[PDB]
């Protein structure tokens, strides 16, 4: 182990998951050698022996707080609350230790909605790989098509400014790319020959996902923008 | 030798070794009758202490009598709201009716959040407490305050509710780590600075020794601690007899039992913001130290006690300042700012309304009153400030007499020929510096001088024995006192040869790195063997057992 | 014609007309003086019985003191684990200290919850009960039983926890609701069927008498 | 709304609104709580043979698609109601299967009711 955590770290590697299990002095050998590698101090409970509510996870927290740069705690859903109480438990450690942002999950697919909610550092899967590396884990698509149908991605608005744009292709692409990595946003045409204070509506509206600019408002557009 | 202690009015307070698993149990099922007893410890002491208690109770109890065990997640996220109603609704699951008496075993977090679901479930039932850490052995058992954490800050929910019995197995330090150990220690000091400065001062000596073997890795856990199994006993019974004589005195914190927290008005502060991280006592510690300089700010306690406070909590390798790596390292650098803080000491309860109240030590053993004193919040926000705003202004016609601290140059001296000379010295403005520490606990084990303190340790009584010393068996550890290594090596050089041939200055890892090469040079230029132990020219260095220097040139 | 009755050794109980918004306010900054007292109440009572309070409170109350006000919903719901906390939160965010003095006004739902709250706030604070209901007159706000619920069962939780006044202001009974009249004729029925058949006796002629008004 | 499950209110795109502002369509609820794990996938087959240009597979497939479930569908070719049929007919992911020639008739004796 303390071999390949090496060869890790040798490679500069990004990131590094070492496990709290791990003996303290691999603990302490790895966190000497990390260099600009990240830690991820990371704890399992497939044997769901920990809870959420309880607080049985903070020695974990504790450990993992001083050793490693990133927090991944993760446990079993038995109920749909059981995600309810992770989340909050999480919500009250980053207003604890603002500096150390953690990845929390549940295992199995009652779970599911913590992979949804966790935000930061969600491991995910893919169809074309063989296996999924947990049970239940969801693709990033399908947990950003998933944040869609709730709203934490809000839909937005994206535009083609100019004109003649009637056989453009930008609506084509970029919608198609966002239906692909599942992505709730719409794009659509604009024509106009100026850049008029009814375009500014569009571009300041907090509906505004970005836009696609071309002839003739290449050079007439940027006294609009702010940088 | 199973000693007794009175608190209110009662010998509920029973102090000995290897009670839990005999006496304990048949003195509930005879004293404290029930068809059902609860206990409830963490998951750390569970397997290790439950299972031999209930093979024990079950044995003795009789056939319509039963035990329920359960445990809780061990540190401070225990004593909340959650975890309250997790137990109470566990204890209703089994239909515990009034008649169930609640055993706590555990430290403080057990003691405090059992002891409050004791004191409401079904508006109150007896419950006992079994104390596991020193902590609890010396503080947290005694005096029937529960509560729990809140958001806001620390206990600002809780009862107070007397346990019927309070347990006491000493031999529950053998499992206890080193680190909660060092924790307890805290209102360990705490208790003898505000009440007892003969007990302050055994703490001082008996401190080198305790940490010591704490820390050792010897055949077994009792073994471990057997060199200083008298020291625990004097500790635990003396520590547990204050606070049960200032409870009955004062049970619901009136106006004595104020005294109870020092260190807490400003700790409770900072553990609001450190919990759990960083544990109870190592915030207590801390708060100790700055109550205590804010005591010296308001003219109520002399600087020198400041220091002896300040250096008994290092020396027991606590904290002495929010700024210890040891507490960024546990915090992720967790800041506490004054704002934050005083938003905390808003809601201590000592305050009488807005006014907020500490504990001011008036000298080591004594406090300015015999309760806590209001304080304004400017004097208490420069303490805690790392910054001053001075206002310019000076009294018209303004004249003082002003002493600072006594010169260590002249000072350091003053020791030596002192303790070398035939009489008796008092030094007056005499600075007490860790090279004045260590120089004269070398030179009593020297048998070169006899030490003694008047006017609360301003003024030291020096009685010489006229250069006539003793070679020490034992090393003489300084520190990184380098002042203290230049003037022993000479000195110690005077001894004359009594159980061994040379005498041994050891100190830090700092020392061990300074140099002392030309001395040294001298030394046996004029007929005084020395050999250095481990590195050339510093420390540590055997120093021959001479009557002094062959004198002549040098 | 004010009434006083004796309770645990001090005459702590007084019933009268009409002292919630005169009495009340001047007995207690005169016998619990404190820098911080907070009336808690619930929001059918609220609107009509506390800004009155408030005005003349702060007309007798001296520079530094204060007086804070909450509403909690209505009904048994609150006699709960979250309500308590709700509270006690709020009360910490005002720096309410060790001298408060909580004012529970309402029924036995208020003088079990409020008083359970002064009961372990800051390991207990000084209350007064000031009951609105029949229930409350007769039975709740004396004797110093507080308790929450859980969902167990009924007063599983609790603390003994004596107030240091009880204001019986009968006034409370003309805007009460006929259904929690009846519902506090229960406990007057039980006091009576344990200890006294001439106030039983009485209780029966009265029945008819007492409904229809 | 996605959590609600009984009786909840739902919009369509082919309205012209929208009853309440941000309502989820049945399909758009259907296919979150598919994404969670309220609503688990099935195995759906087709018995019998010869079915390599069977359509069921597109059909089925696609209303399982366009109702927003995540069932999916599939041939199995066999001649016989084998002991191997039932591990798949018996197992908890089974959700249904259509049957043709030549199992409409010698399928029954597996079937409960
Ligand atoms: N009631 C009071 O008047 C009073 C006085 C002082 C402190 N306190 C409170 O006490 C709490 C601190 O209590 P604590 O310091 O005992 O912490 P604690 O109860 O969490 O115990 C310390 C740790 O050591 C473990 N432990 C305990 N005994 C052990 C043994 N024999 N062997 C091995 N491990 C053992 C525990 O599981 C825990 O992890 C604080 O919340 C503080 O507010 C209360
Ligand atoms: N501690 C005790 O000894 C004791 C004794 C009896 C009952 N209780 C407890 O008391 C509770 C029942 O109390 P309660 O019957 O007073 O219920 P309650 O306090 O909820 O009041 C009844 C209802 O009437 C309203 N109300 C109160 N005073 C009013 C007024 N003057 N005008 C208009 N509306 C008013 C309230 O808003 C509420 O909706 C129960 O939970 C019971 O367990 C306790
Ligand atoms: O018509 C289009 O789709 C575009 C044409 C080019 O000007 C591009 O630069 C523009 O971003 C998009
Ligand atoms: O002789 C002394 O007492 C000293 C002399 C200087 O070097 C000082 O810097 C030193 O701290 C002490
Ligand atoms: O070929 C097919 O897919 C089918 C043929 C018929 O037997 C149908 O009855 C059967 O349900 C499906
Ligand atoms: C961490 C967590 C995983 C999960 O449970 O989804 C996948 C695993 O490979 C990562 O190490
Ligand atoms: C009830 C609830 C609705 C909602 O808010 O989703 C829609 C409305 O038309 C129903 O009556
Ligand atoms: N040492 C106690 C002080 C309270 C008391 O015992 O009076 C504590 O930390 O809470
Ligand atoms: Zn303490
Ligand atoms: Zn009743």
């Amino acid at each position: 182990a303390l071999r390949l955590y090496q060869t890790g770290l040798r490679s500069g590697v990004e990131y590094l998951d070492l496990e709290m299990t791990m003996p303290d002095h691999i603990l302490q050998a790895v966190t000497d050698a990390k260099g600009f590698t990240s830690i991820i101090a990371s704890h399992h409970d497939p044997q769901c022996k920990l809870s959420w509510k309880s607080g049985s996870w903070i020695p974990f927290y504790n450990k993992a707080l001083q050793y490693g740069d990133v927090i991944k705690l993760v446990g079993v859903a038995r109920e749909m609350a059981d995600n309810f109480a992770l989340t909050n438990f999480k919500a009250k450690m980053l207003a604890a230790h603002d500096n150390k942002p953690m990845i929390a999950l549940n295992m199995g697919t009652a779970g599911k909605l913590s992979r949804v909610l966790n935000g930061f550092l969600t491991p995910v899967s893919h169809p074309a790989l063989p296996s999924k590396a947990a049970p239940g884990q969801l693709s990033a698509t399908e947990i950003r098509q998933a944040l869609s149908l709730i709203g934490e991605i809000e839909p937005k608005s994206f535009y083609l400014f100019g004109k003649p744009i009637s056989a453009s292709r930008s609506p084509a692409l970029h919608n198609t790319l966002f239906y692909k990595t599942g992505l709730p946003h719409h794009y659509s045409r604009f024509e106009t020959d100026e850049a008029s204070k009814a375009l500014e509506s569009l571009i300041r509206s907090p509906d505004f996902g970005g836009a696609s600019v071309t002839i003739p408002l290449k050079l007439d557009i940027m006294p609009l923008l702010d940088s | 030798e199973p000693t007794r202690i009175a608190i209110l009015g009662k010998e509920d307070i029973i102090v000995d070794h290897g009670i839990w698993l005999n006496f304990v149990a048949h003195d509930l099922l005879q004293t404290l009758p029930s068809s059902t007893y609860v206990l409830i410890t963490d998951t750390n002491l569970y397997t290790t202490y439950v299972p031999p208690f209930q093979a024990v109770f079950e044995a003795a109890a009789p056939r319509d009598v039963r035990l329920l065990t359960y445990a809780i997640p061990p540190g401070e996220y225990s004593k909340s709201r959650e975890t309250k109603a997790e137990i109470e609704d566990w204890m209703l699951s089994h239909a515990c009716t009034r008649d169930t008496v609640i055993i706590a075993l555990g430290g403080g977090v057990i003691g405090d959040m059992i002891g409050y679901v004791a004191a409401t479930f079904m508006r109150g039932v007896r419950f006992v407490q079994v104390p596991t850490t020193l902590l609890a052995m010396v503080d947290s058992s005694i005096g029937g305050k529960t509560a729990i954490d809140t958001p806001m800050g620390k206990n600002l929910i809780g009862a107070f509710w007397q346990p019927r019995r309070i347990y006491i197995d000493l031999a529950f330090l053998e499992t206890l780590p080193v680190r909660e150990f060092i924790n307890g220690m805290a209102e360990v000091i705490k208790t003898a600075a505000i009440w007892n400065e003969t007990e302050f001062t055994a703490l001082e000596e008996n401190a080198a020794a305790i940490l010591e073997a704490v820390r050792s890795k010897a055949s077994s856990p009792a073994a471990r601690l057997a060199p200083i199994r008298h020291i625990l006993k004097r500790i635990v019974l003396g520590s547990a007899r204050v606070k049960a004589e200032v409870v009955s005195a004062d049970e619901r914190e009136g106006g004595l039992r104020n005294l109870l927290n020092f260190g807490h008005s400003i700790g409770h502060a900072y553990e609001a913001i450190l919990a759990p991280q960083v544990l109870h006592g190592e915030c207590v510690a801390i708060g100790m130290v700055k109550e205590a300089e804010l005591a010296r700010y308001l003219g109520v306690l002399r600087p020198s006690a400041v220091a002896r406070l300040t250096k008994l909590i290092a020396s027991y390798d606590l904290p002495t300042s929010v700024h210890d790596k040891r507490i960024a390292k546990l915090s992720a650098g967790k800041e506490c700012p004054v704002d934050v803080l005083l938003q905390k000491m808003a809601v201590d309860k000592k305050n009488e309304g807005r006014k907020k109240k500490i504990v001011l030590l008036s000298a080591i053993g004594k406090t300015y009153e015999k309760k806590a004193t209001v304080v304004d919040d400017r004097a208490i926000r420069l303490v805690l400030s790392p910054s001053v705003r001075v206002t310019p202004g000076v009294p018209k016609g303004l004249s003082v007499t002003v002493t600072p601290p006594g010169s260590k140059s002249i000072s350091n001296r003053a020791l030596v020929l002192a303790a070398l000379g035939e009489g008796t010295t008092r030094i007056h403005g005499l600075l007490h510096s860790d090279d004045v520490q260590y120089m004269l606990a070398a030179i009593e084990q020297l048998h070169g001088a006899d030490f003694s303190w008047e006017d609360a340790g301003e003024i030291l009584v020096v009685t010489g024995k006229g250069g006539k010393l003793q070679a020490s068996k034992e090393p003489l550890y300084l520190g990184n006192a380098g002042t203290a290594s230049r003037f022993l090596t000479s000195v110690v050089a005077l001894c004359a040869p009594s159980a061994v041939s040379s005498t041994v200055l050891t100190g830090n890892a700092r020392m061990k790195v300074r140099p002392i090469g030309a001395l040294v040079d001298a030394l046996r230029a004029n007929g005084v063997g020395v050999k250095y132990l481990e590195k050339e020219k510093s420390l540590p260095v055997e120093v021959d057992a001479a009557g002094g220097f062959a004198g002549g040139v040098i």
